[PDB]
DNA sequence: TCTAATGCGAGCACGTGCTCGCATTAGATTTTGTTTT
């Protein structure tokens, strides 16, 4: 069909077309799925998508842009079943944070609405279905049930208009199965009340029955035209005064064909009643006799020319074998050559060659691929440049000349222009050093993100980062009804953690991911876990403030925005200001000799430490900028001009200890408190290493990595260094920040991804399909970043200085 | 029957004994193929008692090489045919070819469950489900399942599931449920199998270890380590002896060594073991002074004893840190978690098969599960008895279980007069991921005699036909080192070993070659590669036909690099590809991460849902449309908060035509939604060849670098759609949601130029059974894959399922010792595997190998090879061939003793060796303008009129190429949805009262003008007749009946010389008289009455149309091409010429004259 | 996910020197694939 449409060459299939891709059978099937999988999100849209449910005389390419929002939703909140026939209307908001709850936008109420609409034109018919349904008992009302929901929804005039639309269009062989298909399942519904109309039958079966059917329904076989190449079989089709016949598939196992035995009666059983004086049917070796005939009479066929074609390989390139008929021919005809049929003219004569343009389309086709092939430095026929010089001759040459664009294809960026850069980004950029990080790791990355603002299919389904979310908000609840009610994380017991926990999650369950943690018993043991988890933490949090001298300032701290703290300020060429806001996690505050000292705390999913070469590369400023703004900071917002006591990842989980010794309980306990070991840096000093950890005397530390000699220094285990490291650290960032920035205002939104431990951002990022990156094609490479050590990039850092 | 005919004695034996079951092991190299068909074609070909060909069955592993088989039966047969033409047996057997008994296992599997369907609970139209569909259903029978656990809330399920999943979900217990279950039907009897787990976990502390069977395991690994404590010791004291060794210190290995024997003593006694294994400790090194020593030597005793050191540990940490009865207390706790594991795999398992019966569906496990429930002897099984005569099977070293429990049912009589024939061999054994048993070969080797005195026949082949005697002396040279004992599991001796039947003319370069490269590591390895390669090129190789005895110099096709893993071929094939090497790889997995292909699916899912930011940006970006970003910000710009495709939209509806912008978008959206409309009345593979049509996408990447895989690419979407239509039926809705669902759990499809100068990049496992003159096999300094022994849990064939101590309130977790049992035995089984995959990477060859790894330094590990090459015996040390992880472990202390790189026969064995330590430093226009601008190359082409002809051509008879053959009346004239029967009234229509008139005008008597009793009387024949239904009889009007009899027309009727009625005519028609532009066409009707009187010939016709002057006009005009066709048919083809027509009316009795 | 290098103190051998024993982080590295119509 395909081929010869492409090739235009009209054909006449002698066989019947199946109506199991018609929307009239679709409707009904998916309808009866609806009724019986109980609303599924996959029965219900196919249902909608035929159209059949859309509103009479309504434009469909709106009523099709609200169903597809109307999708888009229903996936987002996981809505099946009774949530189609509730009361309910179905609440809509763009954006919500479990830390606060905000009222609807005239814009969300526009949105809501939409949806509630589409839901309602939708639901009733489809309702009123399942009602009459599960009220009748014999087939006959059932079928009636069936066809009220047929004539209620207007099908036959829906039917009709598109069959008006398609004889308008000129498809007048489209415009004639819409009938056919109508009448097809009326009668199928006609002999079903026929033979069973008072049989009491259950829901199953009935659907059962009706899929059985719907599987044979044919359309009428398309008349013969006036000239016409005819396609057919070699059993039962009959040929007159045939000039040129084509045999298809000589292969092994198709020609002859094995037949199937299989039925009621096997071969063996047709054999012997054939000896007892029963003649049926024939057997198998029988049938496979008769090939033989059978390959004569279509040989035999054609009055002029004969062709005996053969496929080596299938569609999936598994390998097919010529027939005995293709050796017995080379018998017959031991000097008659083999033509080798191949869409890689290279490998045909010039002469056959020319036999591929036989219209423009396929020409075209063709030449783009010889022409890439003659760009590999290959002589290729100069019939294809004949084509070439024909196919920019004529007037459709832009088309051509578009298809040959790929000869010199690569997938290159151009840069933003600074109108359309600065209209897209701002006068200003409010941003965030997750945003900066993006950027720094790809910068189309960045202008997918931050740009464009595409956003990828949001799913009914609980992730990492809303987990996350749930442990933040979780901490900063508990820490709340703490400062409440006078009590301090050392004056936890084990019963008040659990408690506090357990509750803080249950607050905030019903505004987590569209209420997913209710939505199942699943997800409900997914909540518990959950608040095991917070449980625990709040426990190692208790044990570590028993044993720091560091005392919480302020938790989930804001800078820029609406947040205490004021922004981080940035001037760039471009004449563009850019300031950041975020969120610091945790700041800590200690007195000491050397005076006033602040750490940054920030609550991981992850145990991994910072890694200086990631800080250097700009893929990790989350912690430094947050280390330098709450010092810089220190004297206006707390009280004098503090120093850097270092920057502290706090791994929330759930241990299991595999200890290969039979613990005791306490030993247990132990070991359970030291995988809570905080990572990242700390200050190159004894002081600071016994503020952290007010327990060590010597040894190890349990809570910070760091240790102590007998001599009170720390050993070259602990992850400490020097002010003048942390100074030149944060400097770091901030350069980071601004040549980003200026990068960034510049409209610099190449394709730049980095391969760094044999690891890619690539893997993490939704924007694979619109970069469409491609090593092999150059100009597209990763950036190789060598993974040095920490004194190396500080070294580095010291050379930029 | 002895005769002699080219055969060896061996394969003599394999072709002609018959009267039991038959093993041969064919050795590589062995024409075993040959010796299969040679021994069908005499039971087939004989000339005193010949056998049909479908009365056999033969069983292959591939469907290539069950083709292969009849292909050298169907020659053979050609043979005899030649030399007997007058045989009607052996004419008969060619047909009967195609109809025999060459599968595979799972294809006479399926041919039985089609013919005994009836006997289990199976549908007759069954279809063998996709992997992908199958395991799409058993991901969501497994999520109800779990959820339904999850509602009824029993304690033990939530033991299990806080023991075997993380502390945020539950995926890892559901991925346990699915291992199991897969695991177990490996077994002719999964449930059996799966309720005999709890038996490993039901002890007690009265329980003696040494008596359990997982401790066969532990026993000796521990036996293993000790005595690999006490050689490594040895080693030190013999170290002492030497001249520059440390004398003192021998004291201290004097004193280690007495208590490594010790524990030696006590090897059987776990309970003793306990008690002294950790009370050992090594004293102090005693330090030795002086310059009459030896740094080196001095430094390496001390790493052998601290070798003995961490041995010991080892063994302490995973046996004795814990008291045997505390072990036995620690299994005898995790047993009802494993009995609620099983109730919940076996719950699994019944949903599972529910669920597939449900849609008619079976898998590949059930294709032979389903078999053996049928053939169990039951009736089927007798009757396939009764059939086959003879039973082959081929590659029996890779058959399972449940394989063999239906090749031993098939088969008829016992052992020891069984007609089982069976080749195969352990050696290439490289399927036990599969789980395959190798020991079901091997067990029958040695339960089987070289004579058939009342038992099974083994046969031998040893000759290589095929290789050269370097290639084969390098493999038995190598092999007769590593492959023996718990390693190789098969003893490597003679009678096992490659024996030389090639006839070879010899050659200087054929020596086996080792390239050894110190410092991408891939990067370095393929440039070593590509240099050999080019050398063995540009310098003449000959390659020697053996068949016709003639050299050939070296093609690319007669070179393949072979990889133990593909991740490794996409760098080799960029590297070869850039020196100027032909390379073709198979890829089974990264086609959705290619470009096209992502674009593709992108539009797909535009056309299924616009509102989708990223596919819709992919195309808008993508050649397709062709937007560059400032063009595709500059759609944002219009819409910020809105969808992009609103955005689309707007810009769309506030753009410009004379934009370049509008006219990308606006054609792109135009495409859309004729594509959205498409989707809905076609197929999605229907849909995918008209997106690349009216994209030109796939005309377009094939001219872009690597088109010709990326148009493949997108060709294998369309061939995958038209493969999903069978799954669960057309729509882009479904088609894209299976697609999604495939990716998201993790699923692939592979990326799928067989013709010659090619060099094939490709895996050992798929090289088997293929065979080439030089072989790369590299990566060989690369590790082994031991992930699968690092888990919580893991699963054995014999113990079944082992798992660590898990207590999820205490937050602890210990390894228990029948896991750790698993480790050591799974280890040493994989290790046997890794060997026999390096065995058959050897063995494809024919003339010359080529060895290539890397490392880190030269010298140090040539002498960490010496460490294991000193002993005097030919097997390696069992606990050093242990100890290996890399393809070197095995290769280099095996090649250390050799001559090239030790005194005895091993020195001196006819395999001959090349070795290069090379380093990392040492491998260290107007015609495309033209095209681009748009303009034609100038220039005399010698086609351009033929082309220029040709793209101008339109056919002649175009115009009626689409105009229908058959007509009628009403569609010549020319050129209502119905309402169910049960929901109208009771019958009595207007067409029903017509027809049912007019066949009564065409039936009534017209001999003579009949009264109203004679009319009521036809009308009474023609509903006993049945010529009348019963309501179209009982509703009738009786007047006009003899109204028309009363009439004219009815007068001259009932009296003229000839009268016929309902008379059917064809008739021709030139295309031009109701076409307009430029042939005959039909058209068919029927005449309701002609007659001919003394005047002419006259025409008759019947209407039942609406009527009570005014309505005579109409009534003409509404018939008046009809009639003119009536009468152009009477007067064409009867040649006469008709006189006037008549048409009477029922309503009122009036008639009309034209 | 298990394997190899690092830090520092303790006690044992010939008060000092040196080997061991412990505890940790980083750290490097990294699959195999028939089978049906
Ligand atoms: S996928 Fe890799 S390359 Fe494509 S954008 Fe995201 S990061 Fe840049």
């Amino acid at each position: 069909k395909e081929v010869f449409a492409d090739y235009e060459i009209p054909y006449f299939i002698d066989g019947k077309a199946s109506m199991l891709n018609h929307p009239l059978i679709e409707f009904i099937r998916s309808s009866l799925d609806v009724l019986k999988g109980n609303w599924r999100y996959e029965a219900v849209f196919r249902c909608v998508k035929t159209e059949l449910l859309f509103p009479l005389n309504e434009p469909k390419a709106k009523v099709r842009e609200q169903v597809d929002q109307l999708e888009n939703y229903c996936i987002a909140y996981g809505i099946k079943g009774d949530r189609w026939t509730k009361g309910d209307r179905f609440q809509y908001r763009r954006f919500v944070s479990l830390d606060d709850d905000f009222a609807q936008t005239d814009q969300e109420i526009e949105m809501e609405n939409m949806l509630n609409d589409t839901r309602d034109w939708i639901v009733p018919p489809l309702f009123q279905l399942q009602k009459r349904m599960k009220k009748a008992k014999t087939v006959q009302e059932k079928a009636e049930a069936l066809y009220r929901y047929l004539e209620e929804t207007d099908v036959p005039l829906k039917l009709d208009q598109e069959r008006q639309r398609a004889e308008d269009d000129g498809r007048i062989i489209e415009a004639q199965q819409h009938q056919q298909a109508w009448d097809a399942v009326i009668q199928l519904l006609e002999e079903f009340v026929e033979m069973m109309g008072d049989d009491e039958i259950s829901l199953d079966l009935f659907q059962q029955m009706i899929e059985a059917g719907a599987e044979s329904l044919t359309f009428s076989l398309i008349p013969p035209a006036l000239d016409q190449v005819f396609v057919g079989n070699m059993d039962l089709s009959r040929m007159y005064g045939t000039s040129c016949t084509f045999v298809l598939g000589a292969n092994d196992g198709v020609l002859p064909a094995r037949p199937d035995e299989n039925g009621v009666l096997s071969d063996d059983d047709r054999e012997w009643l054939k000896t007892i004086g029963v003649e049926l049917s024939s057997g198998g070796r029988e049938r496979l006799l008769d090939e033989h005939f059978l390959i004569y009479m279509a040989f035999s066929s054609p009055s002029d020319r004969l062709y005996v074609s053969y496929p080596i390989a299938d569609a999936e390139g598994k390998t097919l074998l010529p027939s005995m008929i293709v050796k017995r021919l080379e018998e017959l005809f031991p000097h008659h050559k083999e033509r080798l049929l191949t869409n890689e003219p290279e490998q045909v004569s010039d002469e056959e060659q020319l036999m591929y343009v036989v219209n423009k389309s396929v020409a075209q086709s063709f030449t783009a691929s010889q022409l890439r092939l003659w760009t590999r430095e290959y002589d290729i026929s100069d019939v294809w440049w004949s084509t070439y010089n024909v196919l920019m001759s004529e007037q459709d040459r832009l088309q051509s000349k578009k298809l040959f664009s790929s000869l010199f294809f690569r997938n290159e960026v151009k840069q933003l222009e600074r109108s359309v850069s600065r209209q897209l980004y701002g006068e200003r950029i409010q941003g965030s050093v997750s945003r900066m990080e993006t950027f720094n790791a790809c910068p189309f990355s960045h202008f997918a993100s931050h740009g464009l603002h595409l956003k990828e299919r949001q799913f009914f389904k609980l992730e990492a980062p809303d987990i996350g979310q749930l442990f933040h908000s979780s901490l900063k609840l508990i820490s709340d009804r703490l400062r409440d009610e006078k009590l301090d994380w050392r004056d936890l017991t084990k019963e008040q953690c659990e408690l506090f926990s357990y509750d803080a999650v249950e607050r905030l369950a019903p505004k987590l991911q569209k209420e997913i943690l209710l939505s199942s018993n699943r997800h409900y043991y997914v909540k518990e876990k959950l608040q095991k988890i917070v449980t625990r933490v709040s426990g190692i949090l208790s044990e570590h403030a028993k044993a720091s001298g560091f005392v919480p300032i302020g938790l989930e701290l804001g800078f820029g925005g609406k947040g205490p703290l004021p922004p981080l300020t940035f001037q760039l060429k471009n004449g563009c200001t850019m300031e950041l806001v975020g969120r610091i996690d945790r700041v800590d505050k200690a007195e000491s000799s050397k005076g006033l000292l602040l750490r940054i705390v920030a609550y991981k999913s992850s145990d991994k430490g910072l890694d200086l070469a990631e800080v250097y590369y700009g893929l990790a400023l989350q912690m430094l900028t947050y280390l330098d703004l709450s010092i810089t900071h220190s004297a206006d917002w707390l009280g004098m001009r503090a120093t850097p006591a270092g920057v502290l990842y706090f791994h929330i989980h759930d241990p299991m200890i595999q200890s290969n010794l039979p613990l005791g309980l306490d030993e247990i306990e132990q070991e359970i408190f030291k995988k809570f070991k905080m990572k990242g840096l700390l200050l190159g000093d004894q002081e600071v290493v016994r503020l952290m950890d007010t327990t060590l005397q010597e040894g190890r530390s349990n809570i910070i990595n760091a240790g102590l000699k007998k001599d009170g220094s720390l050993r070259s285990d602990s992850a400490a260094v020097g002010e003048k490291e942390f100074d030149l650290l944060t400097k770091h960032v901030r350069r980071t920040f601004q040549e980003a920035g200026e990068q960034i205002t510049d409209g610099r939104v190449s394709i730049e991804p980095y391969k760094m431990k044999n690891k890619t951002p690539c893997t993490y990022c939704a924007f694979k399909s619109v970069c469409q990156f491609d090593e092999s094609l150059e100009e597209n490479e990763y950036r190789p970043l060598k993974a040095e050590k920490d004194k190396t990039i500080l070294e580095w850092i010291k050379k930029e200085a | 029957k002895p005769a002699d005919s080219t055969w060896t004695d061996d394969q003599w034996n394999a072709i002609v004994s018959t009267g039991q079951d038959i093993l041969v092991a064919a050795a590589a190299g062995s024409g075993k193929t040959a010796v299969l068909v040679e021994r069908m074609i005499r039971k087939i070909t004989a000339e005193e008692n010949p056998i049909d060909v479908d009365r056999l069955l033969v069983v292959t592993f591939t469907n290539a090489s069950a083709a292969e088989m009849k292909h050298r039966i169907a020659e053979a047969l050609e043979k005899e045919l030649v030399q007997r033409p007058g045989s009607l047996h052996i004419r008969r057997q060619l047909s009967l070819l195609n109809r025999a008994s060459i599968s595979t296992l799972h294809s006479f599997c399926l041919q039985v469950l089609k013919k005994y369907y009836y006997l289990i609970d199976l549908d007759p139209g069954f279809r063998i489900a996709d992997q992908t569909e199958g395991e799409l259903i058993g991901d969501e029978v497994l999520d109800e399942l779990f959820e339904d656990e999850y509602a009824k809330g029993e304690k033990a399920f939530f033991e299990l599931v806080d023991r075997y999943t993380t502390d945020r979900h539950d995926l890892d217990l559901q991925f346990l449920v699915k291992q199991v279950y897969e695991y177990s039907r490996s077994h002719p009897n999964p449930e059996a199998w799966l309720e005999s787990f709890v038996h490993l976990y039901d002890v007690s502390e009265k329980s003696a270890i040494e008596e359990l069977p997982f401790y066969q395991y532990v026993k000796e690994d521990i036996a293993m380590v000790l005595n690999g404590a006490k050689e490594k010791l040895l080693r030190a004291l013999e170290l002492t002896k030497a001249p520059g060794g440390p004398a003192p210190r021998a004291d201290n290995f004097l004193d280690d060594l007495a208590q490594i024997d010790e524990l030696i003593q006590h090897q059987d006694d776990f309970s003793e073991l306990y008690k002294r294994v950790p009370a050992v400790s090594f004293k102090r090194a005693k330090a030795v002074k002086g310059d009459e020593f030896d740094p080196a030597l001095l430094d390496e005793a001390t790493d052998l004893r601290n070798g003995a050191k961490k041995l010991l540990e080892k063994l302490k940490t995973d046996y004795f840190t814990r008291s045997p009865e505390q072990h036995l207390k620690s299994l005898a706790e995790m047993k009802p978690v494993i009995e609620t594991l099983v109730q919940l795999v076996i719950s699994y398992g019944k949903r599972f098969e529910a669920a597939k019966q449900e849609k008619s569906i079976i898998d590949f496990s059930d294709l032979e599960h389903y078999c053996l429930a049928i053939l169990t002897p039951s009736e089927a099984a007798r009757f396939y008895q009764e059939q086959f005569h003879e039973v082959l099977v081929d590659e029996y070293q890779d058959t399972n279980l449940v394989q063999e429990s239906i090749l031993q049912l098939v088969t008829s009589g016992p052992e020891e007069t069984g007609n089982l024939f069976m080749v195969g061999d352990v050696k290439q054994s490289i399927y036990r991921f599969r789980l395959a048993e190798p020991l079901l070969f091997l067990s029958k080797y040695k339960r089987f005699t070289e004579s058939g005195e009342g038992t099974g026949r083994k046969i031998d082949l040893n000759k290589n036909f095929r290789s050269r005697a370097d290639i084969l002396d390098s493999t038995n040279f190598l092999f007769k080192q590593l492959m023996g004992g718990k390693i190789g599991e098969v003893d490597y001796d003679e009678q096992a070993e490659l024996k030389l039947g090639a006839a070879y003319p010899d050659n200087d370069e054929t020596e086996t070659e080792l390239l050894l490269i110190d410092n991408e590591t891939v990067q370095f390895e393929a440039k070593a590669i590509a240099k050999e390669i080019r050398k063995l090129i540009s310098s003449p190789f000959k390659v020697y036909d053996g068949k016709k005895k003639t050299h050939r110099n070296i093609q690319y096709r007669d070179i393949v690099i072979l990889l133990r893993s593909m991740p490794w071929a996409p760098q080799i094939m960029e590297e070869l590809r850039a020196q100027g090497i032909p390379v073709y790889a198979n890829l089974t997995s990264g086609y959705f991460e290619a470009v096209e292909v992502a674009v593709a699916l992108s539009v797909l899912k535009v056309i299924d849902n616009p509102y989708q930011d990223i596919p819709l940006a992919s195309v808008l970006r993508s050649p397709i449309v062709g937007a560059d970003e400032n063009e595709l910000s500059l759609i944002r710009l219009e819409n910020k908060k809105a969808p992009y495709y609103e955005a689309m939209k707007d810009y769309l509806a506030a753009g410009d035509r004379s934009d370049e912008l509008y006219q990308k978008l606006n054609t792109f959206y135009g495409h859309l939604q004729k594509w959205r409309a498409f989707s809905k009345n076609h197929s999605v593979s229907e849909l995918i060849w008209e997106v690349y049509r009216d994209t030109k996408y796939m005309d377009y990447v094939g001219g872009m670098p690597g088109g010709k895989q990326r148009q493949a690419n997108l060709r294998v979407l369309y061939d995958r759609a038209r493969q999903y239509e069978s799954t669960a039926f057309r729509g882009l809705f479904r088609f894209l949601r299976f697609i999604e669902r495939m990716q998201e759990r993790g699923d692939d499809l592979g990326t799928a130029s067989e013709q010659e100068d090619v060099v094939r990049l490709m895996t050992i496992h798929s090289s088997k059974g293929l065979e080439f003159p030089v072989v790369f096999v590299a990566g060989l300094g690369r590790n082994f894959n031991m992930m699968d022994l690092n888990k919580s849990y893991l699963l054995d064939k014999e113990l079944g399922f082992g798992t660590k101590y898990i207590h999820p309130q205490l937050r602890i977790s210990y390894p228990t010792l029948p896991l750790i049992a698993m480790k050591k035995k799974m280890r040493r089984e994989l290790l046997s595997e890794e060997l026999r995959v390096l065995y058959v990477a050897l063995t494809r060859a024919k003339e010359k190998l080529f060895l290539i790894g890397s490392c880190k330094d030269h010298q140090k590990q040539l002498a960490k090879w010496q460490a294991s090459a000193s002993q005097t015996d030919w097997l390696l040390p069992e606990f050093d061939r242990y100890q290996a992880r890399t393809y070197l472990d095995f290769i280099g202390p095996a090649l250390a003793r050799h001559r090239d790189l030790a005194h005895a026969d091993i020195s001196g064995h006819p395999a001959r060796f090349a070795v290069q330590m090379i380093h990392s430093y040492d491998l260290l226009s107007e015609r495309l303008e033209a095209i681009r601008r748009g303009e034609p190359v100038p220039g005399s082409f010698a086609f351009d009129e033929k082309a220029r002809e040709q793209l101008s051509w339109t056919y002649p008879h175009q115009e009626v190429t689409q105009i229908r053959t058959k007509q009628s009346v009403s569609e010549i004239k020319r050129k209502l949805y119905r309402r169910p029967a049960f929901m109208m009234k009771k019958g009595l229509t207007a067409a029903e009262k017509g027809t049912a008139m007019h066949t009564v005008m065409q039936h009534i008597p017209l001999s003579h003008v009949p009264s109203i009793e004679e009319a009521e009387q036809t009308v009474h024949r023609l509903y006993e007749k049945e010529l009348l239904t019963e309501e179209q009889k009982d509703a009738i009007d009786i007047e006009e009946i003899v109204q028309f009899f009363h009439t004219e027309i009815g007068g001259q009727l009932i009296g003229a010389k000839w009268k016929d009625r309902e008379i059917p005519f064809s008739l021709a028609l030139p295309a031009k008289e109701i076409y307009p532009d430029a042939e005959p066409l039909l058209v068919q009707g029927i005449i309701d009455c002609l007659y001919e009187t003394e005047d002419g010939l006259y025409l008759l016709a019947y209407k039942s149309d609406r009527i009570e002057e005014g309505a005579a006009p109409i009534l003409k005009k509404r018939y008046e091409t009809q009639i003119q066709l009536y009468t152009k048919a009477v007067e064409q083809i009867a040649k006469t010429k008709v006189k006037g027509c008549a048409l009477y009316f029922f309503d009122g009795g009036h008639i009309l004259t034209l």
